[PDB]
């Protein structure tokens, strides 16, 4: 086919987007917790911001790709919701992706994969609930 | 032979820039529809599965692709529904018209071919159909409500049919025992007609986790003992009585489905050679 | 330093292959529009978009098509006087020249002179219209019969176009009512074109029947005048014929019938008497085209076989292209 | 030991690669199907020349070094001793099988999965002949054809898609008689088969000596009902045998 | 691009400590000279600590953190600056425990922290 | 590894291009040969510079003349047969029979199958014999095979004329080889033969066309009718083959 611009289809897209989100992860992984190391985020120009924080590490965290795109959103979604746990929901939501990508190469559908991470968030957050301590 | 002369190239060429549209826009079939990445020239990127979105964005450049394009925008004027089921419907009899090509078949007698399986094929559907009464506004009020939901927002031809594809496997089961009857190269041109509607069902069921082979196999002999109720159900995740879950479709959807792409398949295949003017 | 800086000449070797490639390209252009189960054709222009159509009628792809070679414009402007004078043949006139030529170029390749193709070739042109001329009929009288057969003339001349699916000088809705401009825009061309031949057909009532009849009754008498003649005009007569039976061998491939069996039929038909078979494109097999309601004008045929002739007479009296340096 | 240089090759690709080999063995030999069969002109290592048609002497002489051809001759070893005629039958219709298997493996059907579903369509077919004795020209196969078309459809799983090509892989034997008697093959193919339930129900063959016309009943063209029987069962299990296989392992000389 | 990983912290430290080589003789009354090749081919022979760093050029982002540092201990104190680099350097230049005993900065972290306390009250 | 050591196998168009060329080309080798103007020829032998010598007999030529491709020598042993048997017209029949499969190879170009055209042979066969009897004599069987393409179903008449069409170019080979204009010659017996007049030939010693009954040429009728059918024979073996299989060298 002949078009004004490219494609780019198959398995390979997913593990590309897996690839990426993991990426991002990494970037924020080691700076968990109380005693998260310390990271560099070099400018543009030359500055260099020096932080452990993780929503503040992503966003200033400048990746040019959808995939990684898609996780600075959520951060947002996460910090005006709450205001705490970006860190861990891009580190989860990466390791789903990585385990995930390893069932459909064991021919399992990502529908089959979708429907089966809905109803685990579903059951935990029973299971949560059920297992709280009030004020 | 020798075959000196090849203007059978351009219909490969023609056939395999009209499959490429219909491969690519196959997964996003149905509420189970796998999403499509695009990108804008300037940076911009978006996700959507409506396929009638996915070929507007698409950038083609090829004429035989773009009769697909503008195919798919016939039937969202006169329907405004099943637009990316057509484009899925074209791309499998043009495959399957590879097959017959090779065959040393004409172009012509599959084009005069098909007409007679659309024929048929509009009978079918029109006999296993669900006639309803157009001024009870209790049937008109459930028929959208139910097709609302499987659209986006789900909480705000007199005649109807089940989903599922169940209408693409009771059409290429009884077109298989209508072939049985014909006579001459229509036989295995109408034969090819009916095995290229098994794509949609196939795709049904691919996109809701089941297997393509066996959904569509077992539900051509619950068509072959029972009616067009057995359909792929996506709700629950297999193979159930389409008529219970209240997933149906109008007529118009299927018929002008087969009409408009069947004249398209129809179209391209009369095409021997592309001229440039200037 | 004969001819450089954009001047060129083509010697008597290379404007010998020129010239027929050029006209005989033409020919396999748009051949395979001709019949009524003419094939499609796509017209891009380059540079834009907006250009796009598609179509069956001969006359059309050679109206917008650019021609850089002279022989082949020769070719493309007899083909384009049939379309505005008769209205009717322009795909059998580019056809019939460039099978000629075809055949020519075989025959030079044996040593045959042009001028000794040439001689044959206007000897069979004679024959060939005397074969029309005796098969003619004519209805002076039965107005019901001379009517039907302006039916029948008008279906042949509207076949492979748009409109296919439904007395003196000859000086909204579908289309059974008779959507856009473009509908109603091809309705007026094929429609005229009609109204041309039929109203020649009232100057001349005298019709032939189409569909390879005409095109194999008047290639019979071709190889009888190979019979009584000199020697060379004899190989040159031959491949007139051959040229003229390559016509039914066209609408034949063209519709995916067998052309090697109906047109071989049609010559042990038209060899022993039965001067009416023809190719039944409904039922794709041979038939009476007089039971099946099928005949073309005589003056239609009598000028396709002419202007065929005729134009492919000027490219063997050319054996070598001059072209000066352009501005 | 001469692990280097050792062939290594399955799944899918190597299962196509086998069935290339055997349709090369089914197509050079299904052009010298019939009376009208193309000879074939054999050179002996001795330096003689030969012509025939004979499908036993072109896969005697026939030294293909590949190891899944080798067993499409080790089969027609036997078949001379049962059958005697229809040798070419059993090569072609093991090709076509083959060959119709292909588009199956693409749809995702494994091959012991159509190795089931051709041994029930071959059960069907051997239960339908019984109803230089059954009416040959091709008669047979397309009877046999229609009945396993119809019980295909009462094969609930995933052998249907196989039943089905059981139907087309049995019609090649008289589309090859039709092609090799300079007609064409599918107008001759489906004129009979219409003729065998719109005219009449009784079986009805391919005219491919240009006689009067078909009903081959009326030209005494017949052949052994053991014969179809063991043509239709020896392809059968050599297609089994052949989907069966998916790797072929020989170690290279370093 | 970037960095990750334990080519990082291996990193920093040949930066760090490849400063502090080039003024390990630039200490005490008997310090030695520098040879500084200007890009119009002239050459300056300084002997000063926060000279020689102005005037190098440095790509890893380490080494301009280690002569920023160096800037602001000037602004306070005119003296000693060619110590905190050479003592900087000197510390991180013990990679054996950094990487290859593997183990977790926040240990040597912890260790270099509680010496410092005690670095200061014996001072 | 489907065939290694020696053994080979030629696929159906490989095999139609070894059976054809290998058949034509001991065509063209005594094209030159027919006629009383043959042309002579030159056979040096390998490793014997003595052997030297020069002929114009096809039958001396074609006798040492080794051959390696199976379909030539289908096509030679059946001239040797010709030169022992008959004793007359091997370069006939070698000539005639490779202008046939010069024609067969066309016609299956043009999506023609062998058995076809073989059906049409054995029917034109038929027509040119009957054609002898009632009687040069290459053109007097071409002008009966061309009235049999008129009556015959549509596949097999190209298949007749392409044998009429090769016994006409018997007369062609042997007017090129004298150096006379063959096309005129060759034209005027086919005129000549389509309207009475059944004895006119060819006068190599005048170089025009004469009347052979008066001149007193003429050839017997058991050498032509051998020629006839020793040529379409062996035509139609090469013709029906359509893959060779070459086994290992001894
Ligand atoms: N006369 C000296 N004898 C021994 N050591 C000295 C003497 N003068 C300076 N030093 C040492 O040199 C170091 C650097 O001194 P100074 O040049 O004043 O600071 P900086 O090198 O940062 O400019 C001091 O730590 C001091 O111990």
């Amino acid at each position: 086919l002949s078009v004004f611009g490219d494609r780019s289809t198959g398995e390979t897209i997913r593990s590309q987007n897996v690839m990426a989100a993991a990426s991002i992860a990494n970037i924020v992984k080691s700076s968990l917790g109380p005693v998260g190391l310390d990271k560099m985020l070099v400018d543009d120009i030359g500055d260099v911001t020096i932080t452990n924080d993780g929503a503040t590490i992503l966003k200033l965290l400048e990746v040019e790709h959808p995939a990684a795109k898609v996780l600075c959103e959520l951060a947002d979604l996460q910090d005006k919701e709450v205001g705490d746990g970006t860190t861990s929901v891009v580190i989860i939501a990466a390791e789903l992706l990585k385990n995930a990508d390893e069932l459909v190469k064991q021919k399992i559908h990502p529908t089959s994969v979708i429907s089966g991470y809905r109803l685990a968030c579903k059951e935990a957050v029973r299971y949560i609930n059920e297992n709280l301590i009030v004020n | 032979y020798q075959d000196r002369d090849k203007p059978a190239q351009i219909r490969f060429s023609n056939i395999s820039a009209a499959k490429a549209v219909a491969d690519a826009i196959r997964t996003s079939l149905g509420p189970k529809g796998m999403d499509k990445m695009i990108q804008d020239g300037k940076g911009d990127v978006t996700i959507t599965n409506d396929g009638a979105t996915i070929l507007k964005q698409m950038q083609v450049l090829h004429p035989a692709a773009r009769m697909l394009v503008e195919l798919s925008k016939a039937q969202d004027i006169e329907a405004g529904d099943g637009t990316t089921s057509v484009v899925i419907i074209a791309g499998s009899l043009l495959d399957s018209c590879t097959k017959l090509l090779q065959k040393g078949i004409h172009p012509t007698i599959i084009s005069e071919s098909f007409q007679k399986a659309l024929e048929k094929g509009i009978e079918i559907l029109t006999d296993m159909s669900r006639p309803v009464e157009l001024s009870d506004r209790e049937t008109l009020l459930n028929s959208a409500t139910t097709s609302l939901n499987s659209k986006v927002v789900s909480q705000y031809k007199r005649a109807l049919i089940a989903g599922g594809g169940a209408p693409e496997i009771e059409l290429a089961l009884r077109l298989t025992e209508y072939s049985r009857t014909l006579s001459g190269m229509e036989s295995y041109c109408v034969r090819a007609f009916a095995d290229a509607m098994e794509v949609i069902p196939s795709t049904l069921a691919e996109n809701a986790g089941l297997n393509p082979i066996s959904t569509v196999t077992e539900l051509r002999n619950r068509h072959a003992q029972g009616e067009k109720t057995a359909g792929i159900n996506v709700r629950k995740g297999g193979i159930s009585n389409i008529l219970e879950e209240l997933v149906v479709q109008p007529l118009l959807v299927s018929v002008s489905a087969l009409t408009l792409a069947t004249e398209t398949v129809r179209s391209i295949l009369k095409i021997d050679d592309v001229v440039n003017t200037r | 330093n004969i001819f450089k800086a954009g001047a060129d000449e083509e010697r008597a070797e290379t404007a010998r292959l020129t010239s027929f490639i050029g006209a005989i390209a033409i020919g396999d252009l748009v051949k395979s529009t001709l019949g009524p189960k003419g094939m499609d054709k796509i017209l891009l222009s380059s540079g834009r978009d907006a250009s796009l159509m598609v179509t069956n009628d001969g006359a059309t792809i050679l109206k917008n098509i650019g021609v850089d070679n002279p022989a082949a414009k020769v070719l493309v402007d007899m083909s384009r006087v049939q379309d505005d004078e008769v209205g009717d043949g322009t795909t059998s006139v580019t056809v019939l020249a460039a099978e000629l030529l075809r055949e020519a170029e075989s025959l030079i390749a044996k040593k045959i002179h042009p001028q000794t193709i040439i001689a044959g070739w206007r000897e069979a042109t004679k024959a060939a219209r005397e074969a029309l001329l005796s098969s003619a009929v004519d209805h002076g009288s039965d107005e019901v019969k001379f009517r039907q057969d302006l039916m029948n003339i008008a279906g042949t001349t509207l076949s492979s176009k748009l409109l296919t699916h439904h007395k003196g000088s000859g000086n909204g809705g579908s289309l059974a009512d008779s959507a856009t401009q473009q509908i109603l825009d091809e309705a007026e061309r094929s429609l005229h074109d009609a109204l041309c031949v039929l109203a020649q057909t009232v100057k001349d009532s005298r019709t032939v029947y189409g569909g390879g009849c005409s095109e194999m009754l008047m290639a019979h008498a071709v190889t009888q005048l190979a019979n009584r003649t000199p020697g060379k005009e004899a190989v040159a007569m031959e491949s007139y014929a051959k040229a003229l039976r390559m016509l039914p061998t066209i609408i034949a491939d063209n519709a995916g019938y067998d052309s090697a069996d109906l047109v071989a039929q049609l010559r042990a038909a038209h060899s022993e008497g039965n001067t009416t078979a023809g190719l039944d494109m409904r039922e794709g097999t041979i038939g009476d085209m007089a039971i099946l309601g099928i005949t073309e004008s005589f003056q239609v045929k009598r000028q396709v076989l002419l202007s065929a002739a005729e134009a492919a007479e000027v490219i063997l009296r050319v054996d070598n292209i001059i072209k000066a340096a352009p501005r | 030991k001469d692990q280097d240089r050792k062939s290594r090759l399955m799944g899918l690709e190597a299962l196509k690669s086998h069935i290339m080999a055997a349709k090369a063995v089914a197509n050079t030999m299904r052009t010298s199907l019939g009376p009208n069969g193309l000879d074939k002109m054999m050179v002996d290592k001795d330096g003689d020349v030969t012509v025939t048609n004979d499908g036993a002497t072109i896969l005697s002489m026939m030294d293909v070094d590949h190891q899944i051809a080798k067993l499409m001759v080790e089969l027609s070893k036997s078949q001379d001793d049962e059958i005697g005629d229809g040798t070419t039958g059993v090569v072609v219709l093991a090709g076509a099988l083959l060959e119709e298997a292909e588009q199956l493996l693409d749809r995702g059907i494994h091959p012991i999965r159509i190795a089931d579903g051709y041994e029930q369509a071959a059960r069907v077919a051997i239960e339908h002949l019984d109803k230089k004795v059954v009416y040959g020209g091709g008669a047979a196969e397309i009877s046999c054809a229609l009945a396993v078309s119809q019980e295909a459809d009462k094969c609930p799983t995933l052998e249907q898609y196989a039943m089905r090509a059981f139907a087309d892989a049995l019609e090649v034997i008289p589309m090859a008689l039709s092609e090799n008697s300079g007609m064409n093959p599918i107008q001759t193919m489906t004129e009979v088969r219409a003729r065998q339930v719109k005219e009449m129900n009784p079986a009805l063959g391919i005219d491919c000596l240009h006689k009067g016309t078909n009903d081959m009943k009326q030209q005494h063209v017949i052949e052994t009902l053991i014969g179809k029987k063991q043509q239709i069962s020896l392809a059968t299990q050599m297609v089994r045998m052949i989907l069966k296989i998916d790797d072929i392992r020989k170690p290279g000389e370093s | 691009k970037r960095e990750s990983g334990r080519k990082v912290q291996s990193g920093n430290i040949n930066a760090a400590k490849t400063i502090a080589d080039i003024i390990r003789t630039c200490l005490g009354p008997k310090s030695m000279m520098k040879m500084l090749l200007d890009p119009m081919g002239g050459i300056v022979m300084t002997n000063d600590g926060n000279a020689i760093l102005r005037e190098i050029q440095v790509q890893h982002p380490a080494a301009k953190s280690m002569i920023e540092i160096s800037r602001t201990q000037d602004e306070e104190v005119g003296d000693g600056t060619t110590s905190v680099i050479i003592l900087a350097g000197e510390m991180l230049s013990v990679a054996e425990h950094f990487l290859e005993q593997q183990m977790h900065p926040t240990v040597v972290i912890s260790a270099y922290r509680k010496a410092l306390d005690d670095m200061i009250s014996t001072l």
